[PDB]
Formats: C-alpha cells, sequence, structure tokens
C-alpha cells in the first residue's frame, strides 16, 4: 500500500546561500584582451 | 614490317603492360597550442 504514492520534490533544487560582496564592487575593472595588463604610475612628483 | 608488295603480313606483337600502385599514404602532424596563447597572442596562430 505504501508503494502507490511517491513524494513531491521541490521545484528547483537549492543550495546554501553565500555572500556576494566581493571588492569588484569598489575596485576598477577593465576589459583587457592580452596576456597581461600594465599600469603606469608616478611614484614621485616634480620640483619647483 | 616494312611489308612488301605481296607479303601476306602475319601477326605482330602488342606491348605488355604493367600496373604500378601508388599506395597514397597520409602524413599527419599534431601541434599542441594553448587557449591562453591563441586568445592573447595577436599574431594569427591558427593560420600560422
Amino acid at each position: 500500500g505504501g508503494y502507490l504514492v511517491d513524494p513531491q520534490t521541490s521545484e528547483t533544487i537549492r543550495g546554501v546561500l553565500r555572500s556576494t560582496a566581493s571588492l569588484r564592487q569598489i575596485a576598477s575593472v577593465v576589459n583587457v584582451e592580452a596576456t597581461s595588463f600594465d599600469v603606469l604610475v608616478d611614484k614621485t612628483d616634480m620640483g619647483s | 614490317g616494312w611489308a612488301s608488295e605481296t607479303a601476306a603480313l602475319s601477326e605482330t606483337a602488342t606491348p605488355q603492360i604493367d600496373r604500378i600502385t601508388i599506395p597514397l599514404h597520409e602524413l599527419a602532424a599534431m601541434p599542441k597550442a594553448s587557449q591562453r596563447l591563441l586568445d592573447d597572442s595577436a599574431f594569427d596562430i591558427e593560420t600560422w
């Protein structure tokens, strides 16, 4: 008598939720099509 | 023959024929190139 009823599963299988705050929100992302990227900074300044 | 005026020209030969079978092998090379290189190595590596 127990065989003739099957349990109802959930409609989408779910997972443990984890945080998405990821520092990509605040840093500067750039589109690059190369093996690398360079940035060029002024580690000092001039004279007067 | 150089057949005469009244010669009654008989049979003559017909050349025997040889068949040579070109086997037609294949010649295959397989270089291994990487997806990081092909996306980022602006020279056209496929046609290269």
